[PDB]
C-alpha cells in the first residue's frame, strides 16, 4: 500500500515509526557494521525521495530524516564534533593570510564584521571516512577482531547539501505564506527534520562558502548582507524548532571562536619573526656594549641568561604603560601589538540603531526577544538559549577558555598529526561502547600507532592539551568497573593502556605531575587490580612518582596507609590469582607483596636520598602492622629471617611444591622463589628508608628512634647467613653443555643486593672484626665465583653478568667506603 | 645551564609561538577588564514590549532573568544523588554576583544613595527567586565542597550584602515552609570539611620551595602553584560571611533558627558546630605557633599563613558575634555551655606569647596589627 | 554453479577477460522475490576489478559470459554465494541469489 | 534476634519499635521515667522479651505476659513503677536529648552490645549483637528519634500484606497437586476478595505521580515513590510477590486451574495473574536497585513472555527492567533475542515489542554491540 495512506491508518503509522526508531537504534553510536546492513532495507533512493515527499506524515517524515542522519551522517558527525574543541593550527602560507577582519576601509580600529563561517580555516580536522555500501562484494577473509574497522556507508554529499539548501529555501518561502497545510502536518514537522539535516551538514563542514552565505540569507537576509523576504528569526516558531535554531547559531559562534584562534595563531607567526629578529640584532649590539659600558651589563644580559619563557613576558610586559623600562622592544613593534589588541577587542565587541549589524548582537537580541515573547517551557531550550546568550556577551571569556586547547605546529609534521588525531578520534569513539573483542583490538592497534608516532614525543605539551591520558584512564575505569568483583575481563587491552600510561609519565615532568593528580583515583581501582599481571595499574601509580622529589613530598599519608593495609591483606590472605591456576595454598601472597613493596620503594626513595617525611610515615605503619613482614619476623609463633630462607630454597629445589605441578607458560609463578624474593623486597624497602648519615650525626630524636627500632627488628646474624648463602653457579658438564639454572627458580644476586644495601644504609661497618667477619663468609665466595666464571664462555651468561652488576653496586662501593 | 642555554632567536617558530600564546593571554587577556554584567542583567531584567497589551488576567509571565532563575531552581530541585558541575550555572552565578556589589569625608547623604542603589541591585535579583535558588543549591550540594558551591555562596553573599532584611525574611520563610533538613545537613558537612593549618603540609611545602622546581622547555622562577595549606580559606571565609550575613541586623527570628529548628524533625545546632570548627582552628594555630616558638624570626611564608589564618579567625569571630548580638538568649546559653571557653583560653595563650615574640622585630608590624584587631 | 538467461543481449562479440575492470549496472534480488540491493538506486555503476576475488564467486564466474551491453539474469547457488555464513544482517543463511546484471560498459 | 547496626541499614522499616504502655486508657500520655511499657516490632508483629534459652529475643504476640517483655526507662543508672495520671501527663522525655537508660522491670537487666566479635565481623561490617546484660557499660544510654508517619504506616502495611499473601501462598501450595476433579476443594477457601482488594490498593499506592503535576511537587512524590519501593523490597515483599506468579503459572488455563483449585477460583484466576504483574511493575518501576534483582533471574520473565494470561503485563515488567538497569543488557543473550522476536510473529505487530528492542540496543547513552548484531541478524534478513 502507498505509504501516504499511513496518514489515515494510524495503527500502521505508530508501528512503522517505531520500526524506524529501531532502525536508528541498531545503528546508533557508530555501529557502522550494521549501518551498512541497513542500506539494503532502506537504500539511498527511498531516503532521498522521502526527504522531498511533502505528503508524508509527521512521525514518518522525522523518522526518515533522523534515519538518514543516523545511518550516513552520525558516525562522521560525532567524531568531527569531538575535534571541534581542539585547534591544532599548522604554520602554513595560507594560515598567514588569515586575518581577524576582511579587507576594508570603513575604519582604522575595525571594519565591518565579516560573515561567520565564510572564508578559510586552517585548523586540522581529520577527513571523513566513507565506504560505498556494496553487498555483492566477497566476504572478508579476516574475521571479527582482526578486520579493519568498518567505515560509514557512502552517500553523495555534494548533491545532498544542494537538496538540503533547496528544501530549506522552499520551507522558508512556504512558511512566509502562512498556509493552512504545512509540510508533514505541522510547522514543527516541517522545519525540525530539515534544520537537523542542515545542522549536521554544517557541523561536518560539507557546505561551501556560498552555501554558508545562503544559509545566513535564510536565517536573516538583511543583517548578513555582503557589500516574503523575512528571515527564519521572524517567523513565530514553536519551541521545538527554536532548539535547532540555537544549534545553528551555536555552530556559527564556534566558527567565530575558531576564526579568532586562527587569527591569533597567524599573528603569532607574523610577530615571532620580528621579535626574534629584533632580539637577535640586540644580541649583537649587546656583544659590542662593552665598548661603551662596564660591569652593569647584567641588567642587559639578564634576558639572555634567562630561559625564553620569562624573556617573552619581559618583552610583552608593556601593556599598562607603567612598565616600559624592562621592555626593550621599539615602539613600532609595541604599536603593532597594541593595534592587534585593539581590533581583537573590537572583534570581540568590547567597546569602540536597531539594526543588529553583526552576529553577536543579532543572537543577543534574538534570544532576549524569544525569552520575553513567551514563557519558554522546554528546559533544554532554556539552557541552549542562555548558553548562546552568555557566549555572545563574554566574547573574551570563550577565547580565554579556548586558548589552553590551542596549539601551533610545524607544517612538516601534519601528516603524522592527522594520523594521531584519527587515532585519538578512535579512542574517543570507543568511550561510548561496551567491552568487545573487536573493540579491544581497535585501541591496542591505535595505541601502537601512537607509540610509533613521533609527535607523541616531539610535542608532549600538545599531547597533554588534547588530554589523551584522561580518556585512557576513563577506559581503565570502564574495564575495571565491568567485572569489578569476579574477574577483570580483557587483560590484553588492560596491559596495553597501562603500558601507554607508564610510557606517558616518563616523557616529561609536567606530564608526570599532571598524571599524579589521579593517584588516589588509581589507588582505589588498584584494589582489584592484583588479579592482573604485567603492566599492572600499580605500576602506573609507581611510575607516577618516580624520581620526582616534589611529587614524593606531596604524596599524601592515607595513600601510603591504603597501600600498607593492602599489603597487610597480602600477608594474611592467599592470592586468588594463584589459587585460580591451582597453586598450593599458603597464608600469604609474595608476588602481590613484592608488587606493593616496589611502589613503597619508589615512594620513599628519590635520586639516591631517602625522603624522611614519607619514610617515617610508611615505617610507622609497618610497625603498627606486624604481619606485613611475612611468616618470619612475626614475633608470636614466628621463625627467623634466615630460617625462612632454607625452607624457601627447599621449595624451589624440590618440585610439586613450587607450583601446581600439573617457564612453561613464560610467566609461571615460582612459589619458593617468590617467598625468597619477598624478603629481598621488604629488606630493600627497610634499607632504602633508613635515616641518613647527616641526620644520625645531627642526632634527631625521631631519626635515632626509627633506626634503633629498625635495628631491633632485624638481628645482625640473619643478614650474615643470607649473605653467606652459596650460589648455584652454572657449571660445565656433559660435553660442554653450559648447565645454567632457571633464573626465576635459582639463587640470583638480586636477593643479596638488598642485603648488602640494607647493612650499608642501616647497620654500617664500624670495626675490622665485623668487616672481616662478614667479608670471609659472604662476599668472599661471591668474588671467587665471579673469578671462576670470568672466561670466554661463562662471562656471557646471565649469572656472571649478574655478578658483574652486583659487585659494583653492592660489594665494591661498600668496600671503597670501608677501605681504611 | 642558563649561561650556556639556547637564546630566543634560535627557538623553532612553532615552539616560540606556543609559549607566546600563553604569555599573551596571561599578560593581555587576564589583565583586560570588561564590565558587561550590569548591562547584561539589565537586558535580562527588562520586560520588553509585551505589557503593552495589558491583558485582563495579568498572568505576569516571567521576564528572562526570572526564567533563568527558575531554570536553575528546577535543575537544583532535580532528584539527583550527585550535583554535577554546570559551567553555565557557574558563569551565570558569577555574573549575577558581580552585577550587584559594583565595588575622604564622604557624607551620609551620598553614602545613603550608594546603599539605596545597592538594595536596588539586590532587588533586581531577590524578587525573582534568586534567594530561594541559593538555598536550594546549598541543600542540593549535599555538603560536597567544590567550585560550584563556592559560586553559590558567593552569589548569596552578593545578594545579601549589608544584611538585606527582606532577603533574610524570604530565606527564613522558605526554610520554614519547605522544612528541608538538607540545607543544614549540607551546611554542617561543608563546615566540618573545612581545613585547618597543617604543620606536615607546611614542612613539605618549605622543602619543595627549597628544591625550586623548574620546567624543561624554559624555566619558571619561584613557581606560585596551588598552595596545599589553607587552599579552601576563601571558601571558609565565604561560608562564615554568608552565615554572618544571615543573622546580621539582629534578626533574632533567624538567630533562633540557626540554634534550633522547630519545623524540621531533626535539629542541627550550627552555633555549637561553629564552635567546634573554632576549636579545630585553635589547635591548628597553637601547634603552628609552637613550630615558631623555638625559631627566633618568622619568615615570609609563615607570615602569609598567619595573614590568612587570622583573616579566617576574624571572620569566625564576626559570625559568632552576630549569632549572639540582639541579644539572643538561646545562643548565649548555648555558647555558655559549649566548648567555646577552651578556644578562648587557647587564643589568649597564643596571643600573650605572640605579641612579645613579634615585638622584638620591626618586620612583623603588619602581622601584629592583624592580631591586634583580631583580638 | 550459475545459471544465466539472456534478457536484452548486445553484441555478443567482446567479453570481459583478465586485465580490465568490469563495470556492471546490476540489480540483485532474493529468491523469494524481495529486492535486496541494486545500483540504479545509487545511480552509480559498480566497477569491480576482475580476478581479485573481491566479489562473490558466483558473480565473478557469471560476469565473464555476458558481453558488452548485454543484460542477463543470473542464478547463484549458496555454494557459489555467501552460503551458510550468509551476509550478516542482510542475506539469510543458505539463500539462492538472482542478479539482473547489465554489463553496460568496460572501463 | 536483636542487634546494634549502623550505616543506612536501619533507615528502613526493620528498626521501628512501638512504645505500648500498660494503660488501655490515656496510652498516648507523655512518657515519664520508671513506668512499665511493652516494646513491639511493627513489621514482624513481635514483642521484645527475655527468654531463658536465648536471652533477648522477639516473642510472638500470644506470649507477651508483661513479665519478661515490659521495660522501664530511667534518667540515669542510679538505683531507685509510678501511678498513672488520668490526663495528658508531664512532658519529660525529649527527642534527641535527655539521654535515657533502659532497665528491665522484672529482671533488672540492661541492654548492652556484645563485646566479643567473631571472624565474620573481624573483617566485615560490625553488627554488635544486643545481649541483655546484668549491669552494662558506661555508654549504653539510648537516644530516641522520631520517624515520619508515612513510613510508619508503610511499616504496618508490610506486616499486614506479608501475612495476607503468605496465607495465600500457603493456600495455593496446599493444593499445588491433588487434582480436585469433581469433588470439593482441598482445604480452606482462598482469600480471593482480600487479595484482589489488597492488590488494587497497592497498585494505586505505588501508582506513579501524574505528569500534569507541578514540576517541583512532582519530584517530591518521586522521592516518596522511591522510598516506598525501597522499603517494600528491603522487607522482602518484592521477593514474596514473585512466588505468587510462580505458584499460579503452573496452570495453563482457567479450566486447568479449576481442576486443582476449583471453579470459584477459576473465574478470578485471570484477574489475579493480571494484577500481580501490575503490582510487580509498580514495585520495580523507576528503581535501579530493585530492577537489578532481575539481572540474576532474567530468563524467568523471558520464558513467560508467551503466556497468554498476561502478555502486556509481562511485557511491561520487561520494559521496566530494561529501561532502568543497564547491566541486564549485558546478560541478554541470543535466546532472549529470538524469544522477543518470536513475540512479533505470535502476538502480532505490537509496537511495545519494538520499544523493548530499542531498549536492548542502547542504555545510558552507551552502545551494546553484543546485542545490536543479534537484533539485526535475527530480525532484518527475514523481511517478514
Amino acid at each position: 500500500m502507498d505509504i501516504l495512506e499511513l496518514s489515515e491508518r494510524l495503527d500502521l503509522q505508530r508501528f512503522h515509526s517505531h520500526t524506524l526508531r529501531l532502525y536508528r537504534a541498531v545503528c546508533a553510536l557508530g555501529n557502522n557494521r550494521v549501518a551498512h546492513a541497513l542500506c539494503s532495507h532502506v537504500d539511498q533512493a527511498q531516503l532521498l525521495h522521502a526527504l522531498e515527499d511533502a505528503h508524508l506524515p509527521g512521525p514518518l517524515r522525522a523518522g526518515y530524516y533522523d534515519l538518514l542522519i543516523s545511518i550516513h551522517l552520525e558516525s562522521a558527525c560525532r567524531s568531527r564534533r569531538s575535534m571541534l574543541s581542539e585547534y591544532i593550527v599548522p604554520l602554513t602560507p595560507e594560515t598567514r593570510a588569515i586575518t581577524l577582519f576582511p579587507p576594508g576601509r570603513k575604519g582604522g580600529n575595525a571594519r565591518r564584521h565579516g560573515l561567520p563561517g565564510v572564508g578559510v580555516t586552517t585548523s586540522l580536522r581529520p577527513p571523513h571516512h566513507f565506504s560505498p555500501p556494496c553487498f555483492v562484494a566477497a566476504l572478508p577473509a579476516a574475521g571479527v577482531a582482526e578486520a579493519p574497522a568498518r567505515l560509514s556507508p557512502a552517500i553523495p554529499l555534494e548533491a545532498l547539501r544542494d537538496k538540503a539548501l533547496r528544501m530549506l529555501g522552499e520551507a522558508v518561502r512556504d512558511g512566509g505564506q502562512h498556509a493552512r497545510d504545512p509540510v508533514g502536518g505541522s510547522v514543527e514537522f516541517q522545519f525540525v527534520p530539515v534544520l537537523k539535516l542542515v545542522s549536521t551538514l554544517l557541523v561536518m563542514g560539507i557546505f561551501g562558502d556560498e552555501d554558508v552565505k545562503q544559509i545566513l540569507k535564510m536565517i536573516e537576509p538583511e543583517v548578513f548582507t555582503e557589500e516574503l523576504e523575512e528571515g527564519l528569526l521572524q517567523m513565530k516558531l514553536p519551541e521545538s524548532v527554536k532548539l535547532q535554531m540555537c544549534n545553528l547559531l551555536e555552530y556559527f559562534c564556534d566558527q567565530e571562536l575558531q576564526h579568532r584562534v586562527e587569527s591569533l595563531a597567524a599573528f603569532a607567526e607574523r610577530y615571532v619573526d620580528k621579535l626574534q629578529a629584533n632580539q637577535r640584532s640586540r644580541y649583537a649590539l649587546l656583544m659590542r656594549a662593552f665598548t661603551m659600558s662596564a660591569a652593569e651589563t647584567a641588567r642587559r644580559t639578564r634576558e639572555f641568561r634567562s630561559p625564553p619563557q620569562e624573556q617573552i613576558n619581559m618583552l610583552l610586559h608593556f601593556k599598562d604603560e607603567a612598565d616600559e623600562e624592562d621592555c626593550p622592544l621599539p615602539e613600532d613593534i609595541r604599536q603593532d601589538l597594541q593595534d592587534f589588541h585593539q581590533d581583537l577587542l573590537a572583534h570581540c565587541g568590547i567597546q569602540l540603531e536597531k539594526k543588529p549589524q553583526s552576529l553577536q548582537e543579532l543572537v543577543s537580541h534574538m534570544v532576549v526577544r524569544w525569552a520575553q515573547e513567551d514563557y519558554v517551557q522546554s528546559p533544554e531550550l532554556v539552557r541552549a538559549m542562555f548558553s548562546l546568550l552568555h557566549r555572545q556577551y563574554d566574547g573574551l571569556g570563550e577565547l580565554l577558555r579556548a586558548l589552553p586547547r590551542a596549539y601551533t605546529i610545524s607544517p612538516s609534521s601534519v601528516e603524522d598529526t592527522m594520523s594521531l588525531l584519527e587515532c585519538l578520534g578512535q579512542i574517543r569513539s570507543l568511550l561510548i561502547v561496551q567491552m568487545g573483542p573487536q573493540e579491544e583490538n581497535l585501541m591496542i592497534q591505535s595505541i601502537g600507532n601512537i607509540m610509533n608516532n613521533k609527535v607523541f614525543y616531539q610535542h608532549p605539551n600538545l599531547m597533554r592539551a588534547l588530554g589523551m591520558h584522561e580518556t585512557v584512564m576513563e577506559v581503565m575505569v570502564n574495564v575495571l568497573g565491568g567485572g569489578e568483583t569476579k574477574e577483570i575481563r580483557f587483560p590484553k587491552m588492560v596491559t596495553s593502556c597501562c603500558r601507554f600510561l607508564c610510557y606517558f609519565c616518563r616523557i616529561s615532568r609536567q606530564n608526570q605531575r599532571s598524571m599524579f593528580d589521579h593517584l588516589s583515583y588509581l589507588l582505589e581501582n588498584s584494589g582489584i587490580g592484583l588479579g592482573m599481571q604485567g603492566s599492572t595499574p600499580l605500576d602506573v601509580a609507581a611510575a607516577s612518582v618516580i624520581d620526582n622529589n616534589e611529587l614524593a613530598l606531596a604524596l599524601q599519608e592515607q595513600d601510603l596507609e591504603k597501600v600498607v593495609s593492602y599489603l597487610a591483606g597480602c600477608g594474611l590472605q592467599s592470592c586468588p590469582m594463584l589459587l585460580a591456576k591451582g597453586y598450593p595454598d599458603i597464608g600469604w601472597n609474595p608476588c602481590g607483596g613484592e608488587r606493593y613493596l616496589d611502589f613503597l620503594r619508589f615512594a620513599v626513595f628519590v635520586n639516591g636520598e631517602s625522603v624522611e617525611e614519607n619514610a617515617n610515615v610508611v615505617v610507622r605503619l609497618l610497625i603498627r602492622k606486624p604481619e606485613c613482614f611475612g611468616p618470619a619476623l612475626r614475633g608470636e609463633g614466628g621463625s627467623g629471617l634466615l630460617a625462612a630462607i632454607e625452607e624457601a630454597i627447599r621449595i624451589s629445589e624440590d618440585p610439586a611444591r613450587d607450583g601446581p605441578g600439573v617457564p612453561p607458560e613464560e610467566n609461571r609463578v615460582h612459589l619458593g622463589h617468590a617467598i625468597m624474593s619477598f624478603y629481598a623486597a621488604l629488606i630493600d624497602l627497610l634499607g632504602r628508608c633508613a635515616p641518613e648519615m647527616h641526620l644520625i650525626q645531627a642526632g634527631k630524636g625521631e631519626a635515632l628512634r626509627i633506626r634503633a627500632i629498625l635495628r631491633s627488628l632485624v638481628p645482625l646474624d640473619d643478614l650474615v647467613g643470607i649473605i653467606s648463602l652459596p650460589l648455584q653457579i652454572p657449571t660445565l658438564g656433559k660435553d660442554g653443555a653450559l648447565v645454567q639454572p632457571k633464573m626465576s627458580a635459582s639463587f640470583v644476586p638480586d636477593h643479596k643486593a638488598s642485603m648488602v644495601l640494607f647493612l650499608d644504609r642501616v647497620y654500617g661497618i664500624e670495626n675490622q672484626d665485623f668487616l672481616l667477619h662478614v667479608l670471609d663468609v659472604g662476599f668472599l665466595p661471591d668474588m671467587r665465583a665471579a673469578a671462576s666464571l670470568d672466561t670466554a664462555t661463562f662471562s656471557t651468561t646471565e649469572m656472571a653478568l649478574a655478578l658483574n652488576r652486583y659487585l659494583c653496586l653492592a660489594v665494591l662501593p661498600l668496600i671503597t667506603k670501608c677501605a681504611p | 645551564a642558563c649561561f650556556r642555554m639556547t637564546p630566543l632567536y634560535n627557538l623553532p617558530t612553532h615552539r616560540a609561538c606556543n609559549m607566546f600564546l600563553e604569555s599573551y593571554k596571561a599578560a593581555w587577556i587576564l589583565t583586560e577588564d570588561h564590565s558587561f554584567e550590569d548591562r547584561m542583567i539589565d537586558d535580562l531584567s527588562k520586560a520588553g514590549e509585551q505589557e503593552e497589551e495589558e491583558e485582563e488576567v495579568e498572568e505576569k509571565k516571567p521576564d528572562p532573568l526570572h526564567q533563568l532563575v527558575l531554570h536553575f531552581s528546577r535543575t537544583a530541585l532535580t532528584e539527583k544523588s550527585k550535583l554535577d558541575e554546570d559551567y553555565l550555572y557557574m558563569a551565570y552565578a558569577d555574573i549575577m554576583a558581580k552585577s550587584c556589589h559594583l565595588e575622604v569625608e564622604v557624607s551620609f547623604e551620598e553614602k545613603e544613595m550608594e546603599k539605596q542603589r545597592l538594595l536596588y541591585q539586590q532587588s533586581r535579583l531577590h524578587t525573582r527567586g534568586a534567594a530561594e535558588m541559593v538555598l536550594q543549591m546549598i541543600s542540593a550540594c549535599k555538603g560536597e565542597t567544590g567550585a560550584m558551591v563556592s559560586s553559590t555562596l558567593k552569589l548569596g553573599i552578593s545578594i545579601l550584602n549589608g544584611g538585606n532584611a527582606e532577603v533574610q525574611q524570604k530565606m527564613l520563610d522558605y526554610l520554614k515552609d519547605k522544612k528541608e533538613v538538607g540545607f543544614f545537613q549540607s551546611i554542617q558537612a561543608l563546615m566540618q570539611t573545612c581545613s585547618v593549618l597543617d604543620l606536615n603540609a607546611f614542612e613539605r611545602q618549605n622543602k619543595a620551595e627549597g628544591l625550586g622546581m623548574v620546567n624543561e622547555d624554559g624555566t619558571v622562577i619561584n613557581r606560585q602553584n596551588g598552595e596545599k595549606v589553607m587552599a579552601d580559606d576563601e571558601f571558609t571565609q565565604d561560608l562564615f560571611r554568608f552565615l554572618q550575613l544571615l543573622c546580621e541586623g539582629h534578626n533574632n527570628d533567624f538567630q533562633n533558627y540557626l540554634r534550633t529548628q522547630t519545623g524540621n524533625t531533626t535539629t542541627i545546632n550550627i552555633i555549637i558546630c561553629t564552635v567546634d570548627y573554632l576549636l579545630r582552628l585553635q589547635e591548628s594555630i597553637s601547634d603552628f605557633y609552637w613550630y615558631y616558638s623555638g625559631k627566633d624570626v618568622i619568615e615570609e611564608q609563615g607570615k602569609r599563613n598567619f595573614s590568612k589564618a587570622m583573616s579566617v579567625a576574624k571572620q569566625v569571630f564576626n559570625s559568632l558575634t552576630e549569632y549572639i548580638q540582639g541579644p539572643c538568649t538561646g545562643n548565649q546559653q548555648s555558647l555558655a555551655h559549649s566548648r567555646l571557653w577552651d578556644a578562648v583560653v587557647g587564643f589568649l595563650h597564643v596571643f600573650a606569647h605572640m605579641m612579645m615574640k613579634l615585638a622584638q622585630d620591626s618586620s612583623q608590624i603588619e602581622l601584629l596589627k592583624e592580631l591586634l584587631d583580631l583580638q | 554453479g550459475v545459471e544465466i538467461e539472456t534478457i536484452s543481449p548486445g553484441d555478443g562479440r567482446t567479453f570481459p577477460k583478465k586485465g580490465q575492470t568490469c563495470v556492471v549496472h546490476y540489480t540483485g534480488m532474493l529468491q523469494n522475490g524481495k529486492k535486496f540491493d541494486s545500483s540504479r538506486d545509487r545511480n552509480k555503476p559498480f566497477k569491480f576489478r576482475i580476478g581479485k576475488q573481491e566479489v562473490i564467486k558466483g558473480f565473478e564466474e557469471g560476469a565473464a559470459q555476458m558481453s558488452l551491453g548485454q543484460r542477463a539474469k543470473l542464478t547463484c547457488t549458496p555454494d557459489v554465494a555467501y552460503g551458510a555464513t550468509g551476509h550478516p544482517g542482510v542475506i539469510p543463511p543458505n539463500a539462492t541469489l538472482i542478479f539482473d546484471v547489465e554489463l553496460l560498459n568496460l572501463e | 534476634l536483636v542487634y546494634y547496626e549502623g550505616g543506612a541499614v536501619c533507615t528502613h522499616a526493620r528498626s521501628l519499635w512501638r512504645l505500648e504502655p500498660l494503660r488501655i486508657s490515656w496510652s498516648g500520655s507523655h512518657l515519664r521515667w520508671g513506668q512499665p511499657l511493652r516494646i513491639r516490632h511493627v513489621t514482624t508483629g513481635r514483642y521484645l522479651a527475655l527468654t531463658e534459652d536465648q536471652g533477648l529475643v522477639v516473642v510472638d504476640a500470644c506470649k507477651a505476659h508483661t513479665k519478661a517483655t515490659s521495660f522501664c526507662f530511667r534518667v540515669s543508672k542510679e538505683k531507685l513503677p509510678k501511678r498513672d495520671v488520668e490526663g495528658m501527663g508531664p512532658p519529660e522525655i525529649k527527642y534527641g536529648e535527655s539521654l535515657c537508660f533502659v532497665q528491665h522491670v522484672a529482671s533488672g537487666l540492661w541492654l548492652t552490645y556484645a563485646a566479643p566479635d567473631p571472624k565474620a565481623l573481624r573483617l566485615g561490617v560490625l553488627k554488635k549483637k544486643a545481649i541483655l546484660h546484668q549491669e552494662g557499660h558506661m555508654d549504653d544510654a539510648l537516644f530516641l528519634t522520631r520517624c515520619q508517619q508515612e513510613e510508619s504506616q508503610a511499616a504496618r502495611m508490610i506486616h499486614s500484606t506479608a501475612g495476607l499473601y503468605n496465607q495465600f501462598i500457603k493456600g495455593l501450595d496446599s493444593f499445588s497437586g491433588k487434582p480436585r476433579g469433581s469433588g470439593p476443594p482441598a482445604g480452606p477457601a482462598l482469600p480471593i476478595e482480600a487479595v484482589i482488594l489488597s492488590l488494587q490498593d497497592l497498585i494505586g499506592y505505588f501508582e506513579p505521580p501524574s505528569e500534569e503535576l507541578q514540576h517541583e511537587e512532582k519530584q517530591s512524590k518521586l522521592r516518596s515513590l522511591r522510598n516506598r519501593q525501597s522499603l517494600f523490597q528491603e522487607e522482602g515483599m518484592l521477593s514474596l510477590v514473585l512466588n505468587c506468579i510462580d505458584r499460579l503459572n503452573v496452570y495453563t488455563t482457567a479450566a486447568h486451574f479449576a481442576e486443582y483449585a476449583g471453579e470459584e477460583a477459576a473465574e478470578s484466576w485471570k484477574e489475579i495473574v493480571n494484577l500481580l504483574y501490575e503490582l510487580l511493575a509498580s514495585l520495580i518501576r523507576g528503581n535501579r536497585a530493585n530492577c537489578a534483582l532481575f539481572s540474576t533471574n532474567l530468563d524467568w520473565v523471558v520464558s513467560k513472555l508467551d503466556r497468554l494470561e498476561a502478555s502486556s503485563g509481562i511485557l511491561e515488567v520487561l520494559y521496566c527492567v530494561l529501561i532502568e538497569s543497564p547491566e541486564v543488557l549485558n546478560i541478554i543473550q541470543e535466546n532472549h533475542i529470538k524469544s522477543i522476536i518470536s513475540l512479533l510473529d505470535k502476538h502480532g505487530r505490537n509496537h511495545k515489542v519494538l520499544d523493548v528492542l530499542c531498549s536492548l540496543c542502547v542504555c545510558n547513552g552507551v552502545a551494546v554491540r553484543s546485542n545490536q548484531d543479534l537484533i539485526t541478524e535475527n530480525l532484518l534478513p527475514g523481511r517478514e
